[PDB]
């Protein structure tokens, strides 16, 4: 990844303004701003062929763009609308021999009428069944993030203060607690399979981390419950020989 | 190789004293494109002078047309001063009214 | 049909040093300029009302963008590749690309590149063909551009797809001015004496359109082989000027006339008899 | 190139060969591209075809036919990591603007040589009568009953890879917010 996108996730109120930053350190002349909606697919918003100039794509309403530096292409929403709720991808390619568009990680934006529907996740780690250990000689830990809105989470497993990827299976599609409702809170689960002997060690510390993206400091909260700000909700567990 | 410009001065209508006319100066067959061309009225440069956009012939030799509206008289003499890198001093071609 | 049969765009990129470069563009119909190019804004200047000719404003904007991106890109890439190609500042790069409608119906497209005053390259069947005047540098250039197939696809699409339908469209859109017939203004004059006891018979022909004309000095029906014809010099408002001279003695001047044959004259030619 | 058609979904068995077909309509062709996009990551460049036809790189192949206006992407000796959306794109003349297709979601079915299905009850680390159910080590199936009760939530099948141990296991998580609930349902 040689193309940077800031922010990664953002929640806005209908009427608010925001600016998406696309940074590239490849000395690429051409830069683009896309929006991905359920197929549909990738739709070009705006594009820049140079440091000074900028041009309109398929859907340029109501987005503003600026290029002041060859390495930065800025997308800007001045009055957010629920239609602009999309996954924004920026890309860059060189003027000569490219032939290849380098995409940024993406920005998931959600424009709501009132920020009162926002909720942080509820995380809990479930210790493996002794039945699995006695059968497969492998122990599986289960993380569970419930009641979160919107789908702005980042689930990560941490073993002995270090992030693990081997034997980790997080749900690709986050579950919806109320399929009938539209403003329904989401649910997500992940699995971590370790060797029985690894779980048997009581010194081994396991922790699943859920990085939630919610309200900003500038946003106002007038409710009798904790502000659902951009936070981390953790759940930990220690190993056991019995 | 660098090519020397060919200057040709002529009128749109026959030379008639009192009646208004147009004086054209067609500079052609030169290379490079950078050239200084001015239309003259008794040695002095004419301010309001219109000129064509840069173009070139089949042999890549550039050609330009400098033209201005004028009222000829028996007393006044007109010319075209052209300066190029292939010229030691600017070439002045006097307009022969024939 | 009479008038122009070919549309082409010209490019003149002047490179002073490794930091300064100026490009000059314009669209033409044979000898008649129909487009201008503002290098500052990177847009086209439509000289005639029909200069867009049957093309949408979207396609014109699309085309203007391709030229804009190319003009800057090429100028900048030439500066970066100047060292490898053993380039010596200052130098001038010229380009001519278009298509022509021939007798029989065929529209043939062309692209020609130049370095200095001499030929450099030509595009033949969407491929870079280096000219002998260009030498090893042209061989090195075409060997490099063949690697960028996509650039040759843009060249192919614009030359063999866009240009033919644009040329046909603009020839109909502007037929009122292109197929137009303008009657020439002809007058006789006396030039500088070509020796003592000899006269200079000058026959001026001005303000005629289309360009094909025929001017000759005649003694009845006899064509004088001594008729020195000039160059078809251009005028504003899309007209032409031609001067035909003849060196003869004082006695020879009597009985001579100047015959002018043009398409606008409708059979009856302009015959101007000499008077002393 | 602006009009691009390709299948919405495609399902294939791990280790087999898949061919994603793409039909296009151009007003000016400048190249055909294939992009891989995982859920929910960014699109990755896969191949570029400017002329007919086949181009190879690793387990992937890409063919183009400008005359017959079509392109196919071949996936030789399929793996689990290949389960992603495959975008078919056509670039416009000349260079800058590229038009992307709707995409083809490729579902890869795991091939297990040791399939021993079982349901396990996992109790919370901290620290009450809350517990979850885990259906694991099964093959294709696909899931014997999914979301049976209104208060019972069952997740989609997840394909595990222990990498260092080289073990492939398919699993699904089940839970109920209301007090006591058996793993049998
Ligand atoms: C109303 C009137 C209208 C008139 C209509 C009539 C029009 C007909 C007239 C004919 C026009 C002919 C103009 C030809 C110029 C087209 C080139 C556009 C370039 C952009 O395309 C190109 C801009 C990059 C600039 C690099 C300059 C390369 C020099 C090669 C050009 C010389 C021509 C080749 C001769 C052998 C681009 O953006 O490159 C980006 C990418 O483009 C891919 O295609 C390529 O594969 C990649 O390598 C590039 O990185
Ligand atoms: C409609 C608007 C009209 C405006 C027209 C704008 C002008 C742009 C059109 C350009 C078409 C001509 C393209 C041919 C130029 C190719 C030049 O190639 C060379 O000669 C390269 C010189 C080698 C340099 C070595 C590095
Ligand atoms: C390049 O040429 C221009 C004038 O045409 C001048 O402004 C500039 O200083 C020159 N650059 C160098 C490095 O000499
Ligand atoms: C070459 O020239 C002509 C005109 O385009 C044609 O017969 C032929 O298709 C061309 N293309 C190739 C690849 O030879
Ligand atoms: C313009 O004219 C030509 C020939 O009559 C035709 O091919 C073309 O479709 C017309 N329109 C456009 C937008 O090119
Ligand atoms: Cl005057
Ligand atoms: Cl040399
Ligand atoms: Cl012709
Ligand atoms: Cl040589
Ligand atoms: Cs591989
Ligand atoms: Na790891
Ligand atoms: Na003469």
């Amino acid at each position: 990844a040689g193309v940077t996108q800031t922010p990664k996730f953002r929640v806005l109120k209908t009427g608010q303004s925001m600016t998406l930053l696309c940074a590239q350190d490849m000395n690429h002349e051409y830069m683009y701003w896309y929006r991905q909606d359920p197929g549909m697919g990738l739709r070009l918003i705006h594009y820049s062929v140079g440091e000074g100039t900028t041009a309109k794509g398929e859907v340029p309403d109501g987005y503003n763009v600026s290029r002041l530096k060859k390495q930065n292409f800025l997308l800007g929403l001045e009055s957010a609308a629920p239609s602009q709720t999309s996954v924004y991808f920026c890309a860059s390619s060189p003027r000569l021999a490219g032939d290849e568009q380098f995409f940024g990680p993406g920005t998931r934006l959600t424009v709501l009428e009132d920020l009162k529907n926002v909720f942080p996740p509820e995380v809990a780690v479930f210790e493996p069944s002794e039945a699995e250990i006695s059968h497969t000689q492998k122990a599986t830990l289960v993380c569970l993030a419930t009641g979160f809105y919107p789908d702005h989470v980042e689930l990560s497993w941490w073993v002995n203060g270090k992030e693990v990827h081997s034997g980790v299976c997080t749900d690709p599609q986050p579950l919806k607690e109320q399929p009938a409702l539209n403003d329904s809170r989401y649910a997500l689960s992940s699995r971590l399979r370790v060797s029985a002997t690894f779980w048997q060690n009581p010194r081994n510390h396991f922790r699943c981390q859920v990085q939630f993206y919610g309200l900003s400091e500038n946003d106002e909260w007038t409710q009798d419950r904790a502000k659902p700000v951009t936070q981390i909700v953790s759940a930990e567990a220690w190993g056991r020989a019995d | 190789i660098q090519r020397t410009p060919k200057i040709q001065v002529y009128s749109r209508h026959p030379a008639e004293n009192g009646k208004s006319n147009f004086l054209n100066c067609y500079v052609s067959g030169f290379h490079p494109s950078d050239i200084e061309v001015d239309l003259l009225k008794n040695g002095e440069r004419i301010e309001k002078v219109e000129h064509s956009d840069l173009s070139f012939s089949k042999d890549w030799s550039f050609y330009l047309l400098y033209y201005t509206e004028f009222t000829p008289t028996e007393k006044d003499e007109y010319a075209c001063r052209v300066n190029h890198v292939t010229l030691s001093q600017p070439k002045i071609v006097k307009w022969d009214r024939d | 049909f009479q008038g122009p049969t070919s549309f082409h765009v010209i490019q003149t990129s002047s490179f002073t040093n490794s930091t300064w470069a100026q490009t000059q563009g314009s669209g033409w119909l044979d000898d008649l300029q129909i487009h201008g190019w503002d290098s500052d804004s990177g847009t086209a200047i439509f000289l005639k009302p029909w200069s867009k000719g049957n093309f949408s404003d979207k396609e014109v904007a699309e085309l203007e963008e391709i030229f804009r991106v190319y003009i800057f890109g090429f100028a900048r890439e030439v500066q970066d590749f100047a060292g490898d190609f053993q380039m010596k500042y200052p130098f001038e790069i010229q380009g001519i690309a278009g298509c022509e409608l021939h007798s029989g119906g065929a529209i043939v497209s062309f692209l020609r590149g130049a370095l200095g005053g001499l030929d450099f390259l030509s595009v033949k069947n969407a491929s870079c063909v280096p000219s002998p005047e260009g030498g090893s540098r042209a061989q090195k250039f075409c060997a490099l551009i063949i690697q960028y197939q996509g650039i040759m696809e843009t060249v192919r699409a614009l030359l063999y797809e866009t240009c033919p339908r644009y040329l046909l469209g603009v020839l109909n859109a502007g037929k009122a001015d292109l197929q137009r017939q303008v009657k020439p203004e002809a007058w006789l004059s006396s030039g500088p004496s070509p020796g003592p006891g000899r006269l200079q018979l000058v026959c001026h022909v001005s303000g005629f359109y289309p360009k094909p004309v025929w001017v000759m000095w005649m003694r009845g029906e006899q064509e004088q082989q001594g008729t020195q014809l000039g160059d078809i010099l251009p005028n504003a408002n899309w007209t032409w000027y031609l001067r035909a001279t003849l060196d003869v003695a004082d006695g020879e001047a009597a009985g001579l006339s100047c015959r002018v044959k043009h398409s606008s004259l409708e059979g009856q030619d302009i015959i101007l008899y000499w008077r002393g | 190139g602006q009009n691009i058609d390709q299948p919405t979904e495609m399902t294939a068995t791990e280790g087999a060969i898949v061919q994603i077909n793409c039909t296009y309509q151009t007003s000016g062709f400048n190249g055909l591209f294939w992009y891989q996009q995982h859920a929910g990551e960014a699109p990755t460049f896969l191949s570029y075809n400017v002329l007919d036809g086949l181009e190879e790189k690793g387990r992937f192949s890409s063919f183009l036919s400008r005359s017959k206006g079509y392109s196919y992407l071949l996936l030789k000796e399929l793996q689990m990591k290949d389960s992603a959306s495959y975008l078919c794109a056509v670039r416009n003349t000349g260079g800058f603007k590229t038009i992307f297709g709707a995409g083809t979601r490729l579902f890869v079915k795991a091939n297990i040589q040791n399939p021993d299905p079982a349901v396990y009850q996992l109790r919370d680390s901290k620290s009450s009568d809350k517990s979850v159910c885990l259906f694991t080590d099964f093959d294709s199936q696909t899931n014997v009953s999914q979301s049976k009760d209104s208060d019972v939530y069952i997740t989609d099948k997840c394909v595990l890879d222990m990498r260092s141990m080289d073990f492939k296991s398919n699993s699904a998580v089940a839970w109920s917010n209301k007090s006591d609930f058996a793993c049998a349902n």
